[PDB]
Formats: structure tokens, sequence, C-alpha cells
């Protein structure tokens, strides 16, 4: 893996455009990114998809799976943060 | 959250 | 990431590399605060394992990172590895981390948040650049 951080840039894709590259892989808690010319890959998984929503950067994805070979020309799968900021809302008031 | 000091340039 | 390019060091403040006692990064993360660090569950991180936060080159001796200890991780109990949905783990830092100038947190949207498909968003990592 590189010794310094790396960063790309990668646009959204609906879930609907997703399924045609992973069919039924792809559930409501995922979001797809890239098929642009880069891809997350090993090492990056856990790591963030960001988004600047009205001048600051949010957390949109979780790096999670993808591409065996990472292929620049199929879309990565993020976990849908969206889907799972109420779990992490409940979590961070509980402890 | 989410504003950076050091400007990331893309 | 395959096709990236390098980041201005400092830029992703909230972006953290997760290394096992040898000091092998093996998953990123992100600071949500000083105390909670989001990453993914398929990552299996343990409490053996620690986060670095505010690091650019993982091959320099001459960064002032903070190495934080894990007291608690937390898996998404509705995270199913079969499917590998529901992916996400948060971890408590026993140790909280101090914000800088390099060390910062990300935010994090409202379940409602819209995120239309053709958004250039962006993503960070020291995963491999070549596969």
């Amino acid at each position: 893996t590189p010794d310094r951080l790396q960063q790309a840039s990668l646009p959204l894709l609906s879930n609907t455009n997703c399924k045609k590259y992973w069919g039924t892989k792809i559930k409501d808690a995922m979001i797809c990114a890239g098929a642009s010319g880069v891809s997350s890959c090993m090492g990056d998984s856990g790591g963030p998809l960001v988004c600047k929503k009205n001048g600051a950067w949010t957390l949109v994805g979780i790096v999670s799976w993808g591409s065996s070979t990472c292929s620049t020309s199929t879309p990565g799968v993020y976990a849908r943060v969206t889907a799972l900021v109420n779990w992490v809302q409940q979590t961070l008031a509980a402890n | 959250c989410g504003v950076p000091a050091i400007q990331p340039v893309l | 990431i395959v096709n990236g390019e390098e980041a201005v060091p400092g830029s992703w403040p909230w972006q953290v590399s997760l290394q096992d006692k040898t000091g092998f990064h093996f998953c990123g993360g992100s600071l949500i605060n000083e105390n909670w660090v989001v990453t993914a569950a398929h990552c299996g991180v343990t409490t053996s394992d620690v986060v670095v936060a505010g690091e650019f080159d993982q091959g320099s001796s001459s960064e002032k990172i903070q190495k934080l200890k894990i007291a608690k991780v937390f898996k998404n109990s509705k995270y199913n590895s079969l499917t590998i949905n529901n992916d996400i783990t948060l971890l408590k830092l026993s140790t909280a981390a101090s914000f800088s100038q390099t060390v910062s947190a990300v935010c994090l949207p409202s379940a409602s948040d819209d995120f239309a498909a053709g958004t250039t968003c962006v993503t960070t990592g020291w995963g491999l650049t070549r596969y």
C-alpha cells in the first residue's frame, strides 16, 4: 500500500443503476460510487466517502466492498451512513 | 465538523 | 485507492489509520468527535489494534501523530457478514483524541439527508493504489 494518504473524487450512482453491475447484492443500507476511472481497494476499508453539503464535508459512506480486482470501471460499494446514523446516535447516547 | 483547517486541494 | 492522488497533508483531518500491534495498516476510519471513530464492521477491529490520528506519511518518523488505544468495539448488531450489509462499527477510544489543525471531526448526515446520483464526492485512504 502507499506511504502517503491518497484521495480521489468520484460520482455517486443510484442503487438502481448500481444493481446493473451488482444485481441483488446491492441492499438498502448500501450506496455506490465510482466506475469513473478510480476505485477504493484493499486497505481503504472503513475509510470515508465524503460529500460537501452546505459548505461542510459530511460522511456519506464507509468503504465497504467491491470488485475483487478494484476495477476502476465497476462501482465501489459503501455503507450508506444515512441508513445507519440513527444507530450511531443511539450508541453514542448510551455510552 | 466537516471544515478542515488545512483546505483539501482536489 | 487505484488512480487517486496524494492528498495535501492534514487536509482530511478526520481520517485515521487502524494499525495492528505490529504497526501494519489494515483499515481506515473517521473521527466523529474526540472519543469515537466510525469504521467498517468488516475490518474486524479488536481492542489490541491502534487508531492513528494526524498521520499523512506512514513512513515518516517526524510527524506528530496520536496513537490512540481502543476501549470498546461496537459492531452494529444489524451487520450481516454474509451479505456485507450494515457494515459499520463504532470504536470508543480509551484515550480521547486531541483536536488540532490536523485532527478534527467529519459531519454525520441526518437520516433524511439527500445525496443525489451524479454528485461528486471524495474518498480517501492508504489502500492499494494498484491491484
